[PDB]
């Protein structure tokens, strides 16, 4: 399996274009309200739509009759309708028995599905659904189906739909032209596939059929020609600002460089030269270079100029070396004066975001580019490309099975988790079921249960956390100290145990009206053991309110396991177990399961208060990789400082 | 004026049919026809 | 991208070792099999379009729901995209055959395949089935053709099956 | 988590203002549609397994997802998917009762996408599954209740997307 | 609110709301109009209640406004009346919510640690809320104030 | 009972009853005569409910009465009628208590383990209570039926 | 596999494989040709065993194919025979691997929760494997039948 | 984890068909090598501490790593490195018995780099120590099975890259 995941954000491909879709998206890409044009697109469609309902309603009802009259004309030698699911060029009627039942079932359903897609075409009001699904169909159907028989079948249906309807010339012509498009697209052979050639050796070459880029909403492409009237020239410049700055900033804040605008309006500098000068401008520098790391600003510079994310590990490595050498100008210069930029946009065309629909996509930087094309990209300040690309070659990282966000910070108190929304730093990794996470023991390294399972109930001797035990006799256990004995020495020890037992369940010491006084005195009397006392504090409504309720279910399970057992979960096997209990039984039973677990009983007895036994490598790094606490012999060469021989 | 109510008014219920065994289980459909 | 030569270099470079007897023998095994690997690559280059189409035709007869409604191979747009994908897997296995290493198969195919297929709604089960049908189509054609070694042909397609498919057990 | 009442209180508390005329109107709006929410919840409570059953039946059954190689083939995975749909319906009901989608953020959509990507679960398939809930829910719960339930289930879809 | 508390309790046992908890919400919803009347009357004379109950406090416990007392001084008396306005605002949140959770989360949890650090007697703040109840009950009608005083009585009970 | 459920919730936090908790008992005790009316109607025509809803189950799912089924024969049919009579008795205990705890302690906790050992489909027992709800709702008034069905729906929900 | 379970048990105790454990793998690899013969026998009658077990199940339990049943209609009966074929294949994987983990991870772990959503009697599917075992033993020898039965009985035991 | 058997089972299960002729051939090839696999495992089981001893003496002992300033200087750190090499030899045997390096990805190299970076464990010196195991194991077991063991020992090394 793969060791890294870039993310799997929802992809929404446009299967076919409708009139409302074509109208709305036209102004959406331009970042405008629907003007007198785009409103009139809808107005004429909504008026005709009532008639377009009557087209389909007749054709949906009489669908059985159209396909029956078609199949009878085409297929000879029996009845084709036994197993229902004008210009002849030179067709020969196909025998029913000779063609075979399996081929006949295909033939019949396609004839119905051709008419079905015609009815959808009128209702949509755009023959896009036809153009896509009919263009590259002649070639694939040629193998085991005659083309000559299909043309006359559609032409029969054209006449069949004409005679059955026949209302008005303003009504029937919609039926006629859509059928006329249908036969013309079917007569047309399969066009050449769109070949996305790799710009260098590092990036793979791709191919996309001439059907996928026929529906998936074409990105509006603006080119600065010197003769254009200044209204559409303004539309080009606004689009150029919408590409570089992700949004129209000249409308928002009136932030515009008129010095550069004037030169492009004339034709002194090209759009290639404009993008160059605009991306090295202090206006871009402040917004997409200054707030970001060198790696992330590089990743943003890719989508602004080239209109795509970095494709390969080698590409990020190359372009980071450029931005380290000469900075932002040198990076911009490398991006504009590339073989890719001049191939896609040339000199005149404004850069555009080439995503799922525009071109063929590679299976490498899918989710990394999906989040990048979003407007929420310049808030993810953690790089997504260089992180995933490096993690691809490496094995599985030190991470919780349900992501990096599921890992809490290894602190004394407070369940603090990285938020998915606030500062996107989600790092998915394909963890399987039987994947045990390597955990660092607080005590001796030999006392790890992975290598030494017998030494699970061994106390950390001044290496890890302090162990609290009810070793000493509880006050008022035996009737030796009769009535009096005001100075019973064994009283402060059990109270310190209670406080520590509170400190383990809830990281911090609680307030006055939060302490369970009933549970405390039962432990002090010797009615319940520590195991029962820890269980009661974790079964408290306060623990539910503070740690369980405000947090994500599996985050709350993970933190509870780090508090009750003092250990992060090894992997899926344990996490799925408690998550199954959380679904069926509830929170209280999850508490019960973690206490009544065998590993709890082995590590901590009936008198032992739980403690931090194991840390995550990331957690220990936070503790012992700071300026202090770090030893000299961790990751540094130690030279023996000896007095010189001349001294 | 109240013709504008499409998403604000009463939603039109859509018929979604139960998904049936397909021609992958034609072997088993043949078996179920002979199990009588 | 890494071949069997580069993988062996990287393995010995990591440890900082000169190429020993075991290293030279593994290279010699590659160079002797290389002639059969190019000849196998010449076979699939000849029958690139024919295998892809026939393997798809077998797949849509095995799992008919793909080319039926609600299926992800229903429309012409989907049918062209699936045959393109089948063309991709054969093309990258073509690279993997000569390379004798599944690094090219990992880096440019498998790395972000699960993420993409889960996004659009592309099935991952019928996919690896379609890859395995292609494998059986190559192996049978390689058995028919005058080829001495045919065992290396199964390697890239099985790796394509292992990495992409869900862990059942 | 916060409900519609708590949302008004917390907004007044952060400003440090007493409940003004606009705040009283916001509460009265929630108290107008409260009997509807309680009656809606009792329907979902009864047909807890039934809604999930039909949702899988209309979308997920006899598909490539439940077929071998899929992410819902094995019985352990099928039960885990059912478990997820049981979570989604219950928390949507809570949000419907609350009149706020704050619970869905705190409990469900805090780190669900990162979990699903790590597991390799098709989000596209789950979005279709929760959309399948939406129709089955509205069939039993009603129109105005179905519109309310329709919003919160779409919010789960929005968070996953 | 009471909706929030019911859901949290339901999620704790991983179950849909019991018809007892459903009956709890629906009756609160129908009897919400009376709860908004209480909040309106408390808001309407918010500067009347605090002023009167403060005067009752400094008469019953005058050691508070004596040298050595925590609320001794023109600035310190003002802060006490500011505190009394907070708890009155907390009450209005509690009555509206139909639950004592908003009073707890904001102005009851860690109140003992707060007034200890400030050097304020907790029993005297309990007296101020007790006198706040008496003035509020005088303005409202018999049955209306009786169910309104229960929220005051919690603030007294949690502090004293 | 709703009184006991309130007490055990208050005892868990080690506190007195909430203003909302006391109000709910007050609302229960005032509407106790209405809850007694629901019981008296259901106890009066108990045999007519289970007979009709039984027959309505047997026409919907005849596989039960058919050979191979759990309730095959006139003796086993009478057992199924008794099972529904036992569950109708649990609802009557549930409505007077104002809580679903009495229904849980007797005939809900460990029911899935029971009917497994008997080999009875629990979804069919869930459907029998559904029919019992329908006949009872048509028997008595709609204002009382909405309260009665709320406890019925819990029995359905826990069964299924 | 018998290897995988041996490794897991050894890893849990943090030790190398026991001389007893190594001998069981030794007995496995030597009898590798024997267990692959049983699999081919089960694969040979992949449409015969589940056919006969199907017919035997629907005569013993006709409530399944009766109206109101889970497998009512030709479409649903096909899905039942599909489940039969799945479990037979799962035993086929089990006898090859010589382990119950390649069986449990696919179609035993969370199977009660799985069939609950579909509304399928689990004890009826338990009888489905019982009929499969008897037919499979009929179209086999004597010594290898007992080895095949052991993994079949696990499928019955974990389901029932 | 996945062995050579379960890998064939996994591949057949996701296809949704019985084990074919090609699947049977892959099993028989493993069972033929299985005699050499168990033999090698038993020798490594008996000679477990001795292989580690020879490996530490070859690379680690009388070096800067074991001397003051090094990471294998401290006694708790020395015993850790012994145990670490006790892991590597054990799990390499596990993978050798399995026929796949799946266990190494799941347990051994599962965030091993981040573990070793946080503690300050030398990456170069540990790789040489595994290579020291590799050389000793091959000289102790044989030229065929020791080379077969060496594949998985190189897999740990390449995983630490
Ligand atoms: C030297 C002290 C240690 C060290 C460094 C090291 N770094 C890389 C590669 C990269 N460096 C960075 C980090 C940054 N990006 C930023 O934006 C900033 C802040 C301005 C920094 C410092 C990144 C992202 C890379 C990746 C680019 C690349 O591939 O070169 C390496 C190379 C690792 C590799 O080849 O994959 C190294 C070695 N590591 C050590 O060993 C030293 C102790
Ligand atoms: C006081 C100087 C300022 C202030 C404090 C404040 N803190 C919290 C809550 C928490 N404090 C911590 C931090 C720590 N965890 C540790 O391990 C340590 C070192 C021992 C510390 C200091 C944590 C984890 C929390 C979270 C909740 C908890 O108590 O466990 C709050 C409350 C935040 C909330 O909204 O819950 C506050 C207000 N803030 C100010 O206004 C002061 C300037
Ligand atoms: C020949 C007289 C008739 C015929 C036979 C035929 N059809 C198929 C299968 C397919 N049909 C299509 C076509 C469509 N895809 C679309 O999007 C639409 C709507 C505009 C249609 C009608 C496709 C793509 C297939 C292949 C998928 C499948 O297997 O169903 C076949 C099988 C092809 C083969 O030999 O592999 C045959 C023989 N179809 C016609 O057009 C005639 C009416
Ligand atoms: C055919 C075997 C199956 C199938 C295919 C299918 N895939 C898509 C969508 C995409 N396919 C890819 C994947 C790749 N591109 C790569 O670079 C590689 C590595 C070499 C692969 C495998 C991508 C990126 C897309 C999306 C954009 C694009 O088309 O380039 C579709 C389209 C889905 C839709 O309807 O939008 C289809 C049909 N689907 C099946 O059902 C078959 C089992
Ligand atoms: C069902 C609609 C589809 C589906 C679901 C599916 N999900 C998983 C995996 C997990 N789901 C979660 C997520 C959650 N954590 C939470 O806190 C909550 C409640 C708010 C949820 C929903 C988790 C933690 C897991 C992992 C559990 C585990 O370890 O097994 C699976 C299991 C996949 C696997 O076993 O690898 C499944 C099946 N996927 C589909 O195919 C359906 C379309
Ligand atoms: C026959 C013995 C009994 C029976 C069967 C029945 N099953 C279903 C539905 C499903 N069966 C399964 C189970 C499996 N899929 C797996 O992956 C495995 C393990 C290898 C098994 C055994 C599943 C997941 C389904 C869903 C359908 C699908 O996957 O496409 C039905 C259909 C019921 C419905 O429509 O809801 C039936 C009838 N029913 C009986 O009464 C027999 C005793
Ligand atoms: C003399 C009292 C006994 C004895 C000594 C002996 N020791 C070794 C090997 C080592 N001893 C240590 C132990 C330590 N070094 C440390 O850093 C510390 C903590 C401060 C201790 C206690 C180590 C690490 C070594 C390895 C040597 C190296 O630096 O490489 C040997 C050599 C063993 C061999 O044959 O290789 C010997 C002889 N042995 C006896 O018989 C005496 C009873
Ligand atoms: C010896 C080859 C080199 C070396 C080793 C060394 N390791 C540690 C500490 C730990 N080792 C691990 C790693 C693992 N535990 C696992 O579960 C696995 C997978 C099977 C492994 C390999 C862990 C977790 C620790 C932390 C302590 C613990 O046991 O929990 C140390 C000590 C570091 C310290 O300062 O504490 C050392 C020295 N380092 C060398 O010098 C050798 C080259």
């Amino acid at each position: 399996s793969v060791k890294a995941s870039g993310g799997s954000s929802l992809a929404r491909p446009q299967l076919y274009q409708t009139v409302p879709v074509s109208a709305i998206s036209q102004a959406e890409q331009q970042d405008r309200f629907l003007e007198g044009s785009e409103l009139n697109e809808l107005t004429a469609y909504f008026q005709s739509g009532a008639l377009r309902l009557e087209i389909a309603e007749t054709l949906t009802q009489n669908a059985d009759l159209i396909v029956s009259r078609a199949a009878n004309r085409i297929f000879t030698g029996g009845s084709p309708l036994s197993y229902l699911e004008p210009i002849p060029p030179g067709f020969r009627p196909i025998n029913i028995a000779r063609y075979g039942p399996s081929n006949m079932q295909k033939s019949l359903r396609d004839m119905s599905w051709f008419l079905r897609y015609t009815t959808y075409a009128i209702v949509a009001g755009d023959p896009n659904i036809i153009v896509v699904n009919t263009r590259g169909l002649k070639e694939v159907i040629e193998n085991a189906c005659s083309i000559d028989a299909t043309i006359v079948a559609i032409q029969e249906m054209r006449a069949a739909s004409a005679d059955y309807f026949r209302n008005n010339a303003q009504a029937k012509e919609i039926v006629l032209q859509y059928f006329d498009i249908l036969l013309s697209e079917f007569k047309a052979p399969t066009p050449a596939n769109k070949v996305r050639q790799g710009p260098s050796n590092d990036i793979q070459g791709l191919e996309l059929p001439q059907s996928y880029f026929n529906a998936a909403a074409k990105r509006q492409k603006y080119a600065m020609k010197p003769g254009l009237s200044a209204l559409e020239k303004n539309a080009v410049i606004k689009a150029a600002y919408r590409q570089i700055f992700e949004r129209d900033i000249t409308k928002a804040y009136s932030q515009s460089i008129s010095y550069l605008e004037s030169q492009v309006r004339n034709g002194d500098i090209s759009m290639k030269e404009f993008v160059r000068r605009l991306a090295k401008s202090p206006l871009y520098r402040k917004q997409f270079f200054e707030p970001f790391i060198n790696s992330r600003a590089l990743e943003l510079a890719f989508r602004h100029i080239l209109g795509r994310g970095p494709s390969s590990r080698e590409e990020v490595q190359k372009y980071f070396s450029i931005v380290s050498s000469g900075g932002l100008p040198a990076l911009v210069d490398a991006l504009v004066d590339s073989q890719e930029y001049a191939d896609y946009f040339g000199e005149e065309t404004v850069p555009y975001l080439r995503g799922l629909g525009v071109e063929a996509q590679e299976c490498r930087n899918w989710g990394m580019q999906q989040d990048l094309f979003s407007y929420s990209a310049p808030f993810r300040k953690v790089p997504q490309f260089i992180t995933t690309f490096a993690q691809y070659d490496r094995p599985l990282p030190d991470q919780h099975v349900y992501g990096s966000g599921n890992d809490p910070l290894e602190i004394q108190f407070g369940a603090i988790f990285p938020k998915e929304t606030r500062n996107p730093s989600k790092r998915p990794a394909p963890f399987n079921k039987d994947t045990k996470r390597i955990l660092i023991h607080r005590g001796p390294a030999v006392n790890n249960q992975v290598g030494n399972p017998s030494a699970v109930g061994e106390f950390p001797g001044s290496l890890g956390a302090k162990v609290f035990r009810l070793n000493g006799g509880l006050p008022g256990a035996k009737v030796g100290k009769n009535t009096g004995t005001s100075v019973k020495f064994g009283e402060s020890s059990t109270q310190a145990l209670i406080r520590a037992a509170y400190r383990q369940v809830f990281g911090r010491d609680l307030y006055e009206g939060q302490r369970l006084s009933v549970a405390e005195i039962q432990l002090e009397n010797g009615d319940i053991s520590v195991r029962e006392f820890i269980k009661r504090l974790a079964k408290s409504e306060l623990f539910l309110k503070l740690y369980w309720a405000p947090h994500y279910v599996c985050k709350a399970i993970e933190y509870m396991h780090r508090r009750l057992l003092g250990r992060p979960t090894y992997g899926r096997q344990e996490m799925n177990q408690y998550f199954d209990i959380a679904s069926k039984q509830g929170f209280y039973a999850v508490v019960e399961a973690m206490i009544d677990s065998k590993e709890y009983s082995d590590a901590f007895g009936e008198d032992t208060v739980p403690y931090e036994r194991y840390l995550t490598p990331g957690g220990l790094q936070m503790r012992s990789a700071r300026v202090g606490s770090l030893r000299e012999d961790i990751g540094q060469r130690v030279d023996k400082e000896v007095t010189p021989r001349f001294v | 004026p109240s013709q504008v109510a499409f998403a604000s008014g009463d939603p039109i219920p859509q018929n979604v049919a139960r998904r049936t065994p397909g021609p992958s289980l034609n072997r088993f459909k043949e078996m179920a026809r002979q199990v009588k | 991208m890494r071949d069997a030569v580069t993988t062996l270099i990287k393995n010995y470079d990591l440890t900082g070792r000169y190429l020993d007897r075991n290293a030279m023998d593994e290279l010699k095994a590659y160079f002797e099999s290389g002639s059969a690997r190019i000849a196998a690559a010449a076979m699939i280059n000849a029958n690139s379009a024919t295998i892809v189409k026939r393997a798809a035709a077998q797949l849509f007869e095995e799992i008919p729901e793909l080319i039926r409604p609600s299926g992800n191979a229903y429309t012409t747009r989907r049918f062209s995209a699936c045959l393109r994908d089948m063309d991709y897997y054969l093309r990258y296995a073509s690279y993997a055959l000569i390379a004798a290493d599944n690094n090219v198969l990992d880096e440019r195919v498998l790395q972000g395949l699960r993420e993409t297929y889960n996004s659009l709604g592309v099935p991952i089960g019928p996919t690896v089935r379609g890859i395995q049908i292609m494998k059986e189509m190559i192996e049978a054609m390689a058995e028919d053709s005058s080829l001495n070694s045919t065992d290396f042909i199964a390697s890239p397609f099985d790796h394509m099956t292992r990495e992409l498919s869900e862990l059942s057990v | 988590m916060q409900d519609a009442i708590t949302a008004v209180i917390n907004s007044a508390d952060v400003q440090g203002k007493y409940l003004d005329g606009a705040a009283m109107d916001k509460l009265k709006s929630y108290f107008a549609s409260g009997e509807l929410r309680v009656r809606a919840a009792s329907v979902i409570s009864a047909n807890a397994a039934t809604i999930v059953k039909e949702a899988v039946a209309k979308s997920l059954l006899y598909s490539d997802v439940t077929r071998p190689g899929g992410n819902m083939y094995t019985t352990r995975r099928y039960a885990a998917c059912i478990r997820d749909l049981d979570y989604y319906l219950r928390y949507a009901t809570y949000a419907m009762l609350a009149g706020d989608a704050s619970i869905l953020d705190e409990r469900v959509l805090n780190g669900l996408k990162e979990t699903y990507n790590s597991l390799g679960v098709p989000i596209s398939s789950t979005v279709q599954a929760i959309q399948a809930i939406k129709e089955v829910t509205a069939s039993l719960v009603g129109a105005d209740a179905g519109k309310e339930m329709g919003v919160y289930l779409d919010y789960i879809c929005s968070g996953l997307s | 609110s009471i909706v929030t508390k019911s859901i949290v309790n339901a999620d704790a046992e991983a179950r849909y709301l019991s018809p007892g908890e459903l009956d709890r919400i629906k009756a609160f919803v129908t009897g919400g109009a009376a709860r908004l009347r209480i909040a309106e009357t408390l808001t309407g004379s918010r500067e009347t209640i605090v002023k009167q109950a403060g005067d009752r406090l400094f008469q019953k416990r005058p050691d508070i406004v004596s040298p050595g007392g925590n609320a001794y001084g023109e600035e310190m008396t003002a802060t006490c009346l500011r505190d009394m306005d907070y708890y009155l605002r907390l009450v209005t949140y509690g009555v509206v919510s139909g639950d004592v959770t908003p009073i707890e989360e904001i102005g009851l949890v860690g109140v003992r640690e707060m007034y200890r650090s400030l050097g304020t007697p907790i029993e005297a703040v309990a007296q101020s809320v007790r006198e706040m109840k008496e003035v509020a009950s005088g303005l409202m009608s018999s049955d209306d104030a009786a169910e309104a005083s229960a929220y005051f009585d919690f603030v007294i009970g949690k502090m004293s």
